[PDB]
């Protein structure tokens, strides 16, 4: 479970969230997936599935 | 305290204030109503003082969090007082404002203009503006002039604070030094003296009946004197456009005065600017509920084999009985019409009510406070109330903060030794084998700590246990040499867990010559009676050995005097 | 040094009450290492070396249906010197409830002793 | 006279700024004297 | 009955829309009973209750419905239900966790805990895990921790342990992404295997335990790793994670007898697996960053491996000799000058460590280093002598028993003559200095050989094809 | 007079074109106060990533009110307020009691934040008489309860059938009723009325 | 160490919002969910909160008795001497409130 | 050293608690909590 | 929310204006006996938990001794923040302070 070693003491948004186009979501997924190549493995796997959908696939 | 459990949040200041009956009711885990504490099978009575909502008790689990007597922090509940009581802490201040009041126009009997002059000064002092508060008094150019005077003093205070904020001299949080605090305290004293110094109200010209007290918090009202009743009806046309007095009457009087005189009170009751913007209410001097502290602060005691009830519970249950009893008086009281109904019962109902109020007020006094309680059965000596527990004997500060009972460490008769260094202390193996530093295991010490763990609890220099990365301890006590050799070979295995990956194991070793302890001989009247010595373990010794060069510092004689060794 | 301790298992009983606890052993299953320190009566053999935690007394408790044991408490080991059976008056009939055990502690003179 | 000074603090709605040695011991804060009179920071490259 | 019960429940649900909640609770309590109590709801009625609840699960997704649901998830030995009824329970659970993912947490926990049960009895549990891992991939988190939580203890029954690993292997084969964490768990059991066996080298217990576990693990790996599986498969994945766990657990702790034979054995499945291991060992034993003790442990591993691993090719061996003499020749050429300078012979731990490994390798495989001519690969005749007479005086600082055996063999082969240097060495001894505070750990480290013979009955037999006993060499 | 009511779902998620769904992917800048372990003293960004950020990926986070997809542009705020935002040497204050640092950081989060009211599309993966189970973006769980499906829709043994008697399949368009976030993984409650 | 470590060192929960160390408790969760740390002062009884927008799931917690609450999730832990808790407790018996200002907010 | 009670706070027992005066409490395999 | 950001920036800015220009520093260029002890202890603590070490250990097993060694070669990556009584401060690097 959560300790000061794996969890931020506090988190705050500094701005209102800005919506992003599909073309942007794709450019971000692209680079984030590349840069990060057990929990992280199974997660980029899921991201890989999402980027697949944003390109229209299965 | 563990260097591998850091804390991110930090307390930076503490604010003093008063619990409102609304807060209490909201936070409460259970309303307590039963004087009886246990049943025939020793279980907590529901709605009683050991009710399990207030925390785990004995075997039982806490009904609020579900935790055991060990991990359950306890939770507070409340008692509902069927009738308002004066908070015994504040009764003197209540007395001052009550006496100062005009029961007719509901301002203080001190002329409004003066009261405003105090409000101006105190407000300036919230910002530390001492010079300005004297300049305020320099302001002068009958009721039309006065409001212009009030007004121009007011615009001076604003201008001064504005100016003070623009340059360096203050923040919106105020400025509070000793010289400021001194000026503030004088003014409040001066103000209170002037409040009580008035007879006739300077504002409406009427006389209010005088109020008198007890040392047991009862308030009497002395009816009006002859000249004064005459004076009062002469002013009768302008207004057209002894006895015990209940705490409820007193509260109503102050409630209104606090509304009217709110401006001044806003600064009398705040040494800093009141950013919170909360009104100053009369309720603050009264209690409609009592907070029942958590069960873990009210446990029974065992005097050897016999078990004794908790004294704070004995006091709280007396509040509880009186409470039920008043809730019954209140029940029969409503079953009047007496639209029919013959008057005199009015006198007897009052008699019973006075009785209830007095004795609950006594029980509260006794707790804050046994002082405020009527001495029992002439003898016995009073039982301490909460006030006396916090203040009793030498007190929490002296008995548990200045000084403490301590845990790791040792004590022994000292013996002289010319053969150790003047900065060492000769430690007997009997100590050396039981005292451990918690040593964190690293590349640089894995050899050493392996050996310690192999050596075990009883061969010096050894070890008594291992702390794992998940904080858990493993005892080396019951163990064979092989089991120990096994644990010694897994001291430095990698992490199989991301959450503890930053930690290493710890070995609770015996201490050695590399080490430093703190030596102490009492009385400790200067710092050299508590110094750091380098450890030197000496075979076959049963006492602490100390070089002569240190007697001076410790004032030690070697006549069977003892020292403490702290690790 | 000699210390005398009084073991009196009539300490709880409410005055001339039925007797729950009697010196001796029950027939339930209990350690057996106990007989190293204690004779058949549940009293310790005279002369026995006794260190912290050892039995100095054994009785059978009725309310527990178990055989229990008063243990030696000093951190300084000792030997049993005298064991006195303090019988009761008020004409016999009453069984053993009170015992005095006198411990003997060796003092070869130590560091810190005063002369 | 603990309860007297406490009563005074409450009626002033005082804030304990926690600067005195006594106050810091009360709340468990590192003392303002001594090796505590400055902060330490690490110079990190890259 | 049949239709009476259909009414009873249908009523209960109406009564639940009204919040009376009694009828349901009566039912729930009836299903919650233990596998033993005769009064627990029987199959036929349960068939009914289930098929009715499945048909409109939304009727139950309420605070009032919680208790009923909890009682069905907690149905004892459900995997033990009769075919037809078992099927209705499964369909219900399927239906439940689909419309309400929240309960998947509760269902899977119980599932994992059933991993202590034999393979034949778990099909339904895996079928369900496979299903919901797919549809709720986010679950992998907490369900992984379950893998931790419910691992049988070392004390617990062997059948429990052997089962709970059999299942984890099965799980691995349909939820790859958990694959590493799994292998990490088994290995970290790892430490218990290290516990079992070295000290002993009850004990009869740990033997057959640790023996049943390893033989399992390795046979599953023999199947998981195969050339077909290596080009297009997850064979690669398994080797990787087993090699990683070797570098992080086996090597350091580095006094294990159970356990390093997993790598000994997988290694020798295919030529490249061997290649990867050798070069991996070489890396660790000569990397500039690593701590000297790590370099010394690797070098022991390296030497033990080359000596023992039967499936090694002449040239892979000569490869290691060629690396060692090469690295050694350089050491002496660049460093001998530092000996008569200030410091001790410990400055050269690493030199002796490597020279040991090479000597050791020569003991077991000297018959190979003679090429067709009868000449020595790597000029071993000329090379050994040079080191033996160097200023490092290896013979004095390396393991005593190996240096002795090397002497014997080397002398026999006209390769080198050390025996006078030895004489001189323990003469100078009776009458080149190293503390001994730290000199012992080295003697300790040089005494351990991670692939000296195994003492576990079965594993031994299994290893024979992959092992060279001293008698063989 | 009192506003805890600043935990009210303000998504707003816009409807799309050329399309009909709501775009719920959003980029939010955050500040976060985190610990830095001593092992990372030479790699502080690496350490902030491995300790704090990586574990946030593909989990719901209560503060950004959605699932965190990932992060860009991590920056440590130097405890030395006098340095240039440029320099690669920074100060991190060390705990009095422990060797751990604590620093503020700025980073950018990409968040999938489906609020109530939004229109999403899911891939049908399961059909009982009790609910329809969908997968949004082939990643997040959705579920339409039996009585959020319109009344004239019927069921068979199984698979659903609509208002006009034809079976439904694959992509389905629904509106967000509630978003459950406290379980192991996020789950969306959707409606068709 | 002596006050610090011997003394009665204790990691304790505070509500960052009301500044109390006496009104926090562990939530009691449904099976499968994880317990969280909540403030009894700063949270509404569930009924009363409905009676005044949609309410998120993470914002509800329950005690052992069974009452549901909305809010009160602004808690952390601070290191205090245990005897502080006793003093604060006694003070609240006397109707007095200590309010600890915690940072970071 | 026995008291049987309090099983063991380690889910690979539960093996069987004796308390030492130092308050570690010790279970046979050798958890000290 | 936008303005708390602003509030923080103001706090942090004024703190630095206390924490001051390098070239306007005015306190002793000598490391104080207090600063030395804490620097040693704290750096020793970090060493005990696998901080990258900037010097050759040469057999040392006491992390305090390792720190002392680092101090001697001026390889301790710590900075002392000295507070003047108004709360403003001067940052001094361990390497730049004269040690004795
Ligand atoms: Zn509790
Ligand atoms: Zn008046
Ligand atoms: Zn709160
Ligand atoms: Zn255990």
């Amino acid at each position: 479970t959560a300790t000061t070693l794996n969890t931020p003491v506090v988190i705050h948004a500094t701005q209102l969230p800005q919506h992003v186009s599909t073309d942007e979501v794709l450019q971000f997924l692209e680079s984030f997936i590349d840069e990060k190549e057990t929990n992280l493995s199974s997660s980029i796997s899921q991201l890989k599935r999402i980027q697949r959908d944003f390109k229209g696939l299965p | 305290m563990d260097i591998s459990k850091p804390v991110g949040s930090e307390i930076t200041s503490v604010d003093f204030g008063i619990l409102t009956a609304k807060e209490i009711r909201n936070l409460s885990a259970k309303q307590i109503t039963n004087p009886t504490v246990l049943d025939n099978l020793g279980h907590p009575v529901s709605g009683g003082l050991y009710d399990l909502a207030l925390g785990a008790f004995l075997r039982n689990l806490c009904s609020t969090c579900g935790l055991d007597e060990k991990f359950c922090p306890g939770h507070q509940g409340h008692i509902e007082l069927p009738v308002p009581c004066y908070n015994p802490l504040f009764f003197n201040q209540l007395y001052i404002y009550l006496r100062a009041s005009c029961l007719f126009c509901h301002h203080f009997r001190l002329k409004s203009v003066e009261v405003h002059r105090y409000a101006c000064k105190l407000r300036l002092l919230q910002y530390g503006l001492i010079d300005e508060s004297y300049k305020l008094d320099e302001i002068t150019l009958s009721s039309t002039l006065l409001n212009e005077l009030k007004s121009k003093r007011s615009e001076y205070v604003d201008m001064a604070i504005a100016k003070a904020l623009s340059d360096g001299r203050t923040t919106e949080r105020g400025s509070f030094t000793a010289t400021v605090n001194d000026e503030r305290k004088k003014l409040v004293h001066e103000f209170h003296k002037k409040l009580l110094s008035r007879g006739k109200c300077d504002n409406c010209g009427m006389f209010s009946p005088k109020f008198r007290k007890d040392g047991f918090t009862k308030i009497f009202e002395t009816a009006l004197n002859e000249k004064q009743i005459t004076n009062n009806r002469v002013k009768g046309f302008i207004r057209q456009d002894s006895t015990y007095i209940l705490s409820t009457e007193v509260k109503n009087i102050l409630d209104t005065v606090f509304r009217k005189e709110q401006c001044v009170l806003q600064y009398v009751f705040h040494s800093r600017p009141n950013l919170s913007r909360k009104l100053v209410k009369a309720d603050s001097f009264f209690m409609d509920v009592l907070v029942v502290p958590p069960t873990r602060f009210r446990l029974p005691s065992k005097l050897g084999e016999e078990v004794h009830e908790n004294s704070q519970n004995q006091l709280l249950s007396k509040v509880l009985t009186t409470s039920l009893l008043i809730r019954d008086l209140n029940d029969d009281l409503s079953k009047l019409q007496k639209d029919k109904v013959s008057l005199e019962d009015r006198r007897v109902i009052f008699s019973r009510l006075m009785n209830a109020f007095v004795t609950i007020q006594n029980d509260v006094n006794a707790f804050i406070d046994s002082t405020k309680a009527q001495g029992r059965t002439s003898g016995k000596v009073p039982i301490p109330g909460v006030k006396q527990a916090l203040e009793k004997k030498e007190g929490l500060f002296r008995k548990h903060m200045m000084g403490k009972r301590v845990n790791y460490a040792a004590r022994s008769v000292i013996s002289p030794d010319p053969n150790i260094e003047t900065n060492e202390i000769g430690v007997p193996p009997v100590f050396a084998v039981k005292l451990t530093y918690p040593e964190p295991v690293t590349a640089y010490n894995i050899a050493e700590l392996r050996q310690a763990v192999i050596n075990g609890p009883d061969k010096w220099p050894g070890a008594t246990q291992i702390q794992n990365e998940d904080g858990s301890l493993v005892s080396l006590i019951g163990m064979s040499v092989e089991q120990r050799k096994a644990l010694a070979n897994q001291l430095l295995t990698p992490s199989s867990n991301v959450s503890t990956h930053t930690l290493n194991k710890k070995v609770y070793r015996h201490i050695k010559n590399r080490d430093v302890v703190l030596m102490n001989r009492q009385p400790t009247l200067h710092k050299a009676s508590m110094m750091g010595h380098k450890v030197r373990v000496l075979p076959n010794e049963k006492t602490l050995r100390l070089h002569y060069a240190n007697t001076g510092a410790y004032n030690a004689d070697f006549d069977g005097d003892e020292m403490n060794m702290h690790f | 040094m000699y210390k005398t301790e009084k073991v009196d298992l009539a300490l709880n009983r409410n005055r001339g009450d039925p007797i729950t606890q009697h010196f001796g052993f029950g027939n339930d299953e209990w350690p057996k290492e106990w007989l190293e320190k204690l004779d058949e009566d549940g009293l310790p053999y005279i002369g026995t070396y006794v260190e912290e935690g050892d039995p100095i007394c054994a009785y059978f408790d009725d309310t527990l249906n178990k055989t229990k044991i008063k243990t030696y408490h000093s951190s300084e080991p000792a030997y049993i010197e005298e064991v006195n059976l303090i019988g009761d008056e008020s004409n016999k009939f009453q069984e053993l409830q009170t015992v005095s055990i006198k411990y003997r502690i060796r003092r070869t003179p130590q560091i810190g002793d005063k002369f | 006279t603990t309860c007297q000074f406490l009563t005074k603090a409450v009626l002033d709605n005082e804030r304990e700024q926690l600067d005195s040695p006594s106050a810091r011991i009360v709340v468990g804060k590192l003392n303002n004297v001594g090796t505590g009179s400055f902060d330490v920071l690490a110079k990190v490259p890259n | 009955s049949a239709a009476m019960y259909s009414r009873f429940v249908k009523s209960a649900l109406d009564d639940l829309d009204k919040n009376d909640s009694t009828q349901i609770g009566i039912i729930a309590n009836q299903v919650a009973l233990p596998s033993k109590n005769p009064e627990r709801i029987n199959d036929k009625n349960l068939n009914i209750l289930l098929d009715i609840l499945s048909s409109n699960i939304n009727r139950i997704e309420s605070s009032r419905g919680t208790f009923l649901i909890q009682s069905i998830i907690n149905f004892e030995k459900w995997w033990e239900l009769p075919p037809h009824t078992l099927s209705k329970y499964i369909y219900f659970i399927k239906i439940l966790c689909s419309s309400i993912p929240k309960w998947w947490q509760d269902v899977s926990m119980i599932l994992v805990s059933c991993f202590i049960l034999p393979i034949k009895q778990t099909v339904c549990h895996h079928d369900m895990l496979k299903y919901f891992l797919r549809m709720i991939p986010s679950s992998m988190g907490f369900i992984d921790t379950y893998l931790a939580k419910f691992f049988p203890n070392k004390n617990d029954t062997r059948r429990k342990l052997v089962n709970y690993t059999s299942n984890l292997l099965k799980l691995r084969g349909y939820c790859s992404e958990l694959g590493f964490q799994i292998w990490s768990l088994l290995i970290e059991k790892i430490i218990s295997i290290d516990v079992e066996l070295q000290n002993e080298l009850g004990i009869k217990e740990l033997s057959t335990k640790l023996d049943s576990i390893l033989t399992l693990v390795s046979t599953h790996v023999e199947e998981q790793v195969t050339p077909e599986s290596l080009e297009s498969g997850e064979g690669v994945g398994v080797f990787n994670t087993l090699t990683t766990l070797f570098k992080t657990h086996v090597l350091p702790t580095y006094y294990t007898r159970s356990i390093q034979y997993i790598m000994f054995h997988v290694s020798q499945q295919q030529l490249e697996l061997m290649d990867s291991f050798l070069v991996t060992l070489i890396d660790i034993s000569f990397a500039v960053n690593e701590a000297a003790e790590k370099k010394i442990k690797s070098l022991q591993y390296l030497g033990s491996y080359i000596a023992r691993a039967k499936k090694l090719s002449r040239t892979q061996i000569i490869f290691v000799a060629s690396y060692l003499t090469s690295w050694l020749n350089r050491y002496v050429i660049e460093r001998e000058e530092e000996v008569d300078q200030r410091g001790g012979m410990e400055r050269f731990k690493h030199f002796y460590a490597a020279f040991q490994a090479l000597c050791y390798i020569f003991c077991f495989r000297h018959n190979i280093f003679r090429d067709t001519d009868g000449n020595w690969e790597c000029e071993l005749d000329k090379f050994f002598q040079r080191m033996v007479i160097s200023k490092f005086n290896p013979l004095k600082f390396c393991n005593e028993n190996v240096m002795l055996m090397f002497a014997r063999i080397a002398q026999q082969e006209s390769v080198a003559y050390c025996f006078s240097i030895i004489e001189n060495n323990n003469n100078e001894r009776l009458r080149s200095s190293w503390s001994l505070a730290t000199r012992q750990q080295f003697i300790d480290l040089q005494s351990y050989f991670p692939y000296d013979p195994l003492f576990l009955k079965n594993y031994k037999i299994l290893m024979k094809e992959y092992y060279i006993e001293w008698s063989e060499a | 007079a009192r506003f805890i009511k600043k935990h009210k779902k303000q998504v707003t998620n816009p409807i799309d074109e050329k399309n009909g769904t709501s775009n719920c992917i959003v980029r939010v800048p955050i500040a976060l106060y985190v610990s830095l372990a001593p092992m990372y003293l030479e790699n502080p960004l690496q350490g902030v990533m491995k300790q704090h950020l990586n574990p946030l990926v593909m989990k719901y986070n209560n503060k950004v009110g959605g699932v965190v997809l990932g992060y860009e542009g991590l920056k440590i705020l130097d405890a030395d307020p006098l340095s240039k935002e440029d320099t690669s040497e920074k100060l991190i204050k060390i705990t009095p009691d422990t060797p751990f640092g604590f620093t503020w950081c700025h980073v950018n989060l990409y968040v999938w934040q489906p609020q109530v009211g939004d229109v999403l599309e899911g891939y049908i993966f399961i059909q009982s008489a009790s609910h329809i189970g969908l997968l949004i973006h082939d990643a997040f769980n959705a579920s339409i309860k039996k009585n959020n499906i319109p009344v004239d829709w019927t069921f068979v043994h199984g698979h659903w059938v609509d208002s006009n008697g034809e079976p439904i399949d694959g992509k389905l368009r629904f509106t967000v009723r509630n978003v459950h976030t406290t379980g192991r993984v996020v789950s969306v409650d959707g409606t068709l009325i | 160490d002596r006050l610090l470590n011997s003394s009665d060192y204790t990691q304790a929960s505070v509500c960052r919002e009301c500044g109390s160390i006496l009104t926090t408790q562990q939530s009691v969760p449904r099976i499968g969910s994880i317990s969280t740390v909540c403030c009894r002062r700063c949270s509404m009884r569930f009924e009363d909160a409905k009676k005044l927008i949609f309410i998120d799931d993470s914002q509800i917690w329950e005690d052992g008795q069974g009452n549901k609450f909305v809010g009160g999730n602004e808690t952390t832990t601070v290191a205090i001497p245990f005897v502080l808790k006793y003093l604060d407790s006694e003070l609240s018996a006397m109707g007095i409130r200590l309010r600890y200002n915690v940072e970071p907010k | 050293t026995f008291i049987r009670g309090p099983i063991c706070g380690t889910d690979n027992c539960p093996s069987r608690l004796w308390r030492i005066i130092d308050g570690r409490r010790t279970c046979q395999y050798g958890h000290v909590m | 929310p936008e303005d708390f950001q602003q509030h923080e920036q103001i706090r942090r800015k004024t703190l630095k204006e206390k924490a001051i220009p390098k070239d306007q520093r005015a306190t002793t260029p000598y490391m104080t006996k207090y600063e030395r002890a804490r620097i040693l202890g704290t750096r020793a603590l970090q060493i005990s938990m696998n901080a990258p070490v900037f010097v050759d250990l040469e057999g040392e097993t006491d992390p305090l001794r390792i720190a002392m060694k680092e101090l001697a070669e001026k390889k301790i990556p710590l900075v002392i923040r000295r507070y003047l009584p108004d709360g403003s401060f001067e940052d001094w690097s361990v390497e730049e302070l004269i040690v004795d």
